[PDB]
């Protein structure tokens, strides 16, 4: 039933108890239920040390990742070209699913094509679906660049990616001199990052491996910029403001802060802004190049410093107070700009804001995950701030990167209850919330599930879920924060101490029993 | 829009195709007309996407596992291949179930196998092998395991079916194996049809002569709702305030010991006809057990829908039946009598997957609004004629609609709202459309039923009526 | 007890059995409390229609009022002025408080002097404490100016300011040039706004009102802008920013962004930034002066058209989408600078965001508060939302400013169950908030009391605090934020959103009770 | 730093004075000598502020609504002039109380008469009958009443002790008229002598001839404790571990029937000298009650208050009194083998109201601080002939410090940390000097007692020992 003037939607309608009599029917006819009290006793037993054991036993099962795969990032990393569609070679249905992941993360439009390869092609390959492929898409969609990486079925088979693109143009399909870049990306190997790794490498590629006889490094005065799989547009944005505040000559190689956040002003724009070819025909004249997430750039950074011969800074990513005082101070030393008073003053507000909240983010515990480079940046900002990151978990990880997270922890007496966790995933960390409890996560939407898990154990159990980083797909706009720069730790550091004092403010809200801690100033 | 009008815009639209993505796009765009009611005579249905034209379309591992499979809530069903499916598919499709989460229900969690290159190299048969008794020791209470292929399964020559059995074997335990590599067929129809028959071959013929179950003359089984935002629960409440007895639901909460069970129903009530006509008709072959169609979009579907239904039983159903009418008409008069009038003669475009273009027509309609055009991801030509009997006259209709003709045909047609998925969203808004979701009803819900009615009409008021379409020109341009 | 490795503060240190036998005995023994059936049956009674009837006959006690007095107003105006000290003349208990209310807020050093009168004063005056007090102050806090105002015994008095200043020049106390612009502030009368208004009137005519002779409206090509009592860093900086990016000259008059954001940097800085004296001088020779909160600027109003003889446009405060519009229409027209297409893209990204979180914002129910131009913004946006503005409360309101609310409100759907309060305080709107319940409270810190209250009742009964307004004291840094433009609107946007959605997953986060709306994606 | 560099820094600093400034200020500051143990042979205090200095006191207000009156839970304490003064000060002190707020207890709301222009003319004794009457009505548990007169109401010739009188007798309620005005005294001292005047005049009395209450040997009072953070709890569980009954509080957590039942007690207990020596005085002048001063910051100071306060009673509490001593050894010492070795040597600075600065000393030699600096607001000589006992030799002490001195004064001496006020906290942190707050305890606590102090020994070691501390100058400067 529904009373007109105050409709319900499924929450709370399914709560009227004629619902409720129904689906106890339906448990008690049909279902076949475990009972209640073996629901609970089983529960429990996931919440134990002895489940731990077993569940960091795994070998073969995979529970709840905190990964995707490679052509995820390729697709993120062509979005960031001007006029570029991302084309993946192979299966449509990935697309489908990149498309809606990526919708889902910035409530924008994601435009990428298929070739939609199908059974049949197990016989004799993707040679025509590439030829079709082509040429449909530069008809329909007049993109001035399309940039292919592929889906597994087409990996499998062994696609030669580079024989069907020349074949597509000896044969007329498209112009020989139209842009097609292109990467092999296997899903099997490696995760998203990868796949954005090997698809700027492969522009990076088509666009100066046969072009470097007139290539001299420095003559255009730039500082060339690789940005990585960014799913926050304020971190683009912060960049390109540093630099342009220092009067730093700069080129951010994949762009897409424009193509991602276009207006609503009655035009569907396809494409906006982003890198464009002659920035990328041009890179090689830089001064240099920096990797803002070095830890999954490493076959571009082989590439820029064995044909661009760059040498590529020993840069962090710039998160936290040291890691961006040392990027600065690294663009200034290669551009010979100095650091202007403006950073300088931005810089001591963000000192100010640390000494403004010590004193409630002392001792914090937290549990988190991401990808590499934002994972130890993260750790980096939290020790600054006095936290402990008592469970670190990065999917996609590998061991020098625990390596190196794990000197950090070393480094600071906040590191001395911190494990990093590679290659374990959310039903690990799950555990690890149980077993050594901290007062908060910070992740990404699939923790809601384990803050969830902790609640129903009860609300002493509860861990609280902080959203940073990606997919976050419960909250709107968060896509526009930033997390890199001064910016960026102001936004993570307010978002912290707030998240204490909220959870604090729920915790003593109770009239008559905790509310004499219900203060007003905090 | 006249005919003319209509068949001109696809011609004009279809000049910025290559000669033979023009050629093949022309059979797949068609105007109703009442004189041409074989769908066969009209438009072509189920082929091959052509490259490069940006379709919506998934593959058959989102029908296998999404729909078919996925929301059975007792089962643990394993994402066989690299990580991407699973992760992408996790929790995106809202098939509500009661449960607990991690112990005895398993809907929105990610079981994988995670696939390296050197699963690739040796086979990942020994892994699954692996997998599943890793599965039996960390998650007791489930009640049996579906192996999702993804596409290296079948193209590296893997054999899930012999490790399904000997597994299934050794641990006394119900292991399906689903050959739904995403490279079969050509979308999720066919993903549909193969977790269609491994329900089939491995679940359905469990309780065959198994006769502990106490029947009755009323049970019936809901077949193809995936109970998106609650749809079947909203549905199953009024069959049985008709008296009926819904022993099982495909697969919306669904349970394994449900399916099961249904063989020993009256009557299969299909809602997804597209989805779940393959098992219906073998449980008439094998079992002798009457399918109807039915649809509970709106108060006249779904008054329709009971009145048809009960007609099957006898009179006591048929009294029960006018019994719930009676008591829902004023609900739904009130919905209609506060928001028909705020969205009469406003007009609407869809496009989805396989039923609801045809399927929500019914509903739009009681609120006095109208269906212009409407298209079909991967619909079959068995749905384009049923659709052209509940289109209108001269109305647009389009299957494996490209990115590019639905813009283009908005542009023309100027539509008041459009209907389609995630992928649609935000490039129509940004037009100034009204748009409203048609797969996740926007996470609003349940839209089945007479309670569904309401949110339904809420819903699209909402959004058409909203303040914002008023918005997006600046005033200085 | 402790244990020392986890050290509990008051919370949850009092929940220990120990204290709670001894804070049972204590009751018990010595407080003569009443009963806690009693207790309860007040407590029900204070949530009903006959209690609010009763609540709102009230015309002697105010209780939780939602406004300060008139020399809080004249401090942060004074504020805004390089290198000027606030002076308050009267009780230095007052400036105490002052400094105090805004230490709290902005986390910020807060300077401020008085000239400590007492007692003996109320015979005889305070001429002598303004002679040594202004004397003193040059000499040890170095001011280019000093801004006077006063405390309520000052005014009771009748201590007369302009001859008190005189007199100290005369004497010699301070030079004859040494700038002191004055302004009487009683407590007495209208709130902290007129005071703001009052004090920006008298530093204006200081500078200007013997000077007019030379003056030639529009010579100087620049636009004057007066601010208003404003608390959000982000407000000054919206403005700034985006007048700088139309190529607009301007001239912020009270600008003390720089001086509530000095950096930690091992320096404390007295002063920082500010309005400069020449930009006082010269803003009869602006083209035309722009009130951003007209509704608490009319004397000053009254000044710079009676006597700088500018035209002053008929703007509301800029807040949300057509207001926003409006003031930079309004803009452009004055100067002759065209929109650029950046801010038109800006306006276009707060539409798009408009139109991605419309479904979770629509019909939502708030009852708010704060001062009259903010709440009249914050209820435009609303309705711009589709939201509904239930209770909409102003304790310093007037009934033109009623007027103008309810004339905005009868123009949208979105206004009819709504209701303008002026002269009411905090706990006339608990009672709304319990006969009348909304969704969300927006307001600032006082309101976490009521959402209190309401849980008291029971969790289907609370209304969740959205903290935007002045003062927030429980959360860190908000005060940075931003409520002003298209870019205040996206902020506020994002917050209304996101609270929703945080209440949403609250509700539906039990274990097979609520947890089949716990939706991964929203 | 040698007396002789403090001397010559007391010089340099009050150079930039006017000579009227100069020679005032310079009787208010002193460098403490083991020789003179007399305050009025080398401090002034408890004199007016100079104008234009920038003092960090308050008002005779704060001092009677702030800490005497407010605090008591159960009375309704009206902030009777303009909105002000009742605004400022709504809940910025943390005097923790166990209530039902808005029903039995009302300490964190603001009641206000919120005077305007009308009611300075014609006063405002008709509106404070009437205000009287709807507090009645609105709040009916209330137990009690206090009118808290800000400045005006002294100025415009108001007469609100007949108001109390003949309002109370009319409600057979207690109405306590307090002359609190800002404009009286200096400081909030003259506040608390007002305040504690008032409890004497209108409420400790009224159970004189009461011989109902059922007494024991071991009953006292904790007098000036305002329960800042539990302050006053965490003191009150360890009196009562020793054998002792606490019959009433003063003010924290208090309430109306406690004060009245404090004339019964056999001994109060005076932590606050400054605020409740008034009212002590006069207990042992009417009762006969004897009072003592103690000091519950810090284990040295804790235990020998236990001691000397169990010395009062009989052997029985005096056994007691070494068994709570030997309960909490383990706890305390594990505190400081914690704690004071990541403390020892640091150098602190004070400025505090009218107790803490000399009170809190012991706490701080408990963990190796030396305080190489003190001061206080608003003390009198009997406070600085305290703390000269308490303060090594050739330390710093100010008496009403101005801004300008703290500053400069911390700038040379170049403190570890710094305990003050909110109006100070900011300023230091810019400087990159550590800063806890010594009010509010930087919204911390209870640092009183054994529980206490383990939590006063994180607070001091999280801020001077935090990383943020090293960040204050950028790399490249
Ligand atoms: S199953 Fe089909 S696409 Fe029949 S794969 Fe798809 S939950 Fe659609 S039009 Mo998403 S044939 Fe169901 C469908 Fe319809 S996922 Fe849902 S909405 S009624
Ligand atoms: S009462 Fe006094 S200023 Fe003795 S007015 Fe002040 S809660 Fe201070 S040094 Mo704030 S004489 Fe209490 C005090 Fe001490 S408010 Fe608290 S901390 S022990
Ligand atoms: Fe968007
Ligand atoms: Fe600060
Ligand atoms: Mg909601």
């Amino acid at each position: 039933s529904q009373q007109v003037d105050k409709i319900k939607a499924s929450y709370p309608l399914f709560l009227d108890q004629d619902y409720k009599d129904m689906l106890a029917k339906k448990r008690d006819g049909f279902e076949e239920k475990y009972p209640q009290d073996k629901i609970d006793e089983v529960f429990q037993w996931t919440t134990t040390k002895e489940y731990q054991e077993l569940n960091f036993q795994r070998e073969a099962l995979t529970v709840n990742p905190a990964k995707a795969c490679q052509p995820l990032g390729a697709v993120l990393c062509a979005l960031g070209f001007e006029k570029t569609m991302p084309y993946v070679h192979g299966s449509q249905g990935c697309v489908a699913y990149f498309r809606s992941y990526f919708n889902r993360h910035f409530r924008e439009p994601v435009s990428c094509v298929s070739d939609s390869m199908t059974e049949d092609a197990a016989v004799f390959g993707g040679q025509q679906n590439m030829k079709d492929g082509l040429q449909n898409c530069k008809a329909t969609y007049k993109p001035d660049m399309i940039a292919v990486s592929t889906t597994c079925m087409a990996e499998v088979i062994g696609d030669d990616l580079n024989a069907f693109i020349n074949n597509s143009k000896k044969e007329g399909f498209i112009p020989d001199e139209f842009p097609v870049p292109f990467a092999h990306t296997p899903s099997f190997v490696g995760s998203h990052v990868t796949g954005w790794d090997n698809m700027f490498e492969g522009i990076a590629r088509y666009f100066t491996l046969k072009s470097m006889d007139d290539k001299v490094v420095g003559s255009n005065k730039k500082i060339n910029i690789v940005p990585g799989f960014e799913t926050y547009l304020g971190n683009f944005r912060v960049i390109k403001r540093m630099l342009s505040e220092m009067g730093v000559g700069y080129s951010l190689l994949s762009d897409p802060e424009e193509v991602l956040d276009t207006p609503a002003d009655g035009q569907f724009r396809m494409y906006a802004g982003g890198t464009t070819q002659e920035e990328m025909k041009d890179a090689p004249n830089a001064l240099n190049t920096v990797l803002l997430q070095p830890w999954h750039l490493e076959k571009t950074k082989k590439f820029v410093e064995g044909t661009w011969k760059h040498e590529v800074p020993k840069l962090n990513i710039p998160m936290g107070l040291d890691w961006t005082d040392e990027f600065l101070m690294k663009v200034s030393e290669i551009s010979g700009q100095p650091i202007p008073a403006s950073l300088t003053k931005e810089r001591g507000r963000l000192v100010d804001m640390m000494t403004d909240s010590h004193t409630w983010l002392h001792g914090k515990r937290f549990a988190l995950w991401g990808d590499p480079d934002f994972v130890m940046g993260l750790v980096k900002f939290l020790l600054e701030l006095g936290c402990e990151p008592v469970h670190i978990l990065c999917h996609n990880g590998n061991k020098r990167w625990k390596k190196a997270v794990d000197a950090i922890l070393a480094a600071s007496p906040y590191g001395k209850n911190a494990t990093v966790y590679i290659g374990k995933d959310l039903w690990h960390l799950r555990s690890l919330v149980f077993t050594d409890k901290p007062d908060f996560m910070i992740g990404n939407s699939y923790g809601k599930f384990i803050q969830r898990d902790t609640l129903h154990k009860g609300k002493e159990f509860e861990v609280p879920l902080i959203r940073i980083g990606f997919p976050i797909f419960d909250r709107h706009h968060l896509h526009r924060s930033t997390t890199l720069g001064y910016e960026g730790a102001m936004q993570i550091l307010t978002t912290l101490v707030n998240s204490i004092l909220e959870r604090l403010d729920e915790e003593t809200r109770g009239m008559q029993a905790t509310d004499y801690n219900h203060d007003l100033v905090r | 829009m006249s005919r003319e009008e209509v068949e001109s815009l696809i011609q004009e639209v279809l000049e910025v195709y290559p000669e033979k993505a023009r050629k093949d796009r022309n059979k797949h765009l068609a105007v109703n007309d009442p004189a041409v009611t074989q769908s066969k005579k009209c438009i072509i249905s189920n082929k091959k996407s052509q490259p490069g034209l940006m379709t919506i379309r998934g593959c058959a591992y989102a029908g296998s596992k999404g729909v078919v499979w996925g929301p059975i809530k007792d089962m643990i069903h394993i994402s066989h291949g690299p990580v991407g499916c699973g992760q992408y598919s996790r929790a995106g499709q809202r098939n509500y179930y009661i449960g607990t989460t991690g112990v005895n229900a398993f809907v929105t969690m990610n079981f994988t196998s995670d696939f390296q290159e050197k699963d690739i190299v040796f086979g990942g048969d020994k892994k699954l092998a692996k997998l599943i008794d890793e599965v039996e020791t960390l998650f007791p209470l489930n009640k049996g395991i579906s192996v999702q292929s993804e596409c290296p399964i079948g193209l590296i020559g893997d054999d899930i079916e012999s490790v399904s059995k000997v597994k299934g074997a050794e641990l006394s335990k119900t292991i399906v194996p689903v050959r739904c590599e995403g490279f079969r067929g050509v979308s999720q129809s066919l993903g549909h049809h193969i977790a269609n028959d491994a329900v089939r071959d491995w679940v359905l013929g469990k309780r065959d002569e198994d006769t502990t179950f106490a029947s009755t003359p009323y049970d019936v089984a809901i077949i193809g709702d995936y109970n998106i935002g609650g749809d079947a629960w909203s549905s199953r409440i009024l069959l049985e305030e008709m008296g009926l007895r819904c022993v099982a639901q495909w697969s919306g909460d669904g349970s394994i010991s449900e399916i099961e069970l249904t063989p020993k129903v009256k009557l299969n009530l299909v809602h997804c006809y597209r989805s779940m006509n393959y098992i219906s008709r073998h449980m008439e072959e094998k079992y002798g057990i009457p399918w109807m169609e039915y649809n509970f979009f709106g108060p006249t579907k779904t008054i329709e829908s009971l009145r048809a239904i009960a007609a099957k039983f006898d009179e006591s159903i048929q009294k029960k039946c006018e019994e719930v009418i009676a008591k829902y008409k004023p609900e739904w008069e009130a919905v209609v009598a506060k928001y028909r009038p705020r969205l009469e003669g406003k007009r609407v475009m869809l496009y989805i997957g396989g039923l609801r273009p045809r399927h929500v027509i019914g509903a739009y309609e009681d609120l006095g609004m109208e269906v212009v055009g409407t298209g079909y991801e991967f619909a079959h030509n068995d749905d384009y004629d049923r659709t052209m009997k509940e289109m209108g006259d001269s109305t647009l209709l389009y299957d494996d609609v490209t990115g590019y003709e639905f813009e283009e045909f908005v542009k023309r047609i100027k539509p008041d709202l459009i209907g389609s998925g995630i992928k649609e969203k935000f490039i129509f808004q940004k037009m100034g459309i009204p748009f409203r979701e048609m797969h996740s009803w926007d996470y609003s819900g349940p839209y089945h039923g007479f309670d569904g009615f309401a949110i339904f009409a809420r819903d699209m008021d909402m959004t058409l009526n909203n303040p914002c379409w008023k918005k997006l020109q600046a005033p200085w341009e």
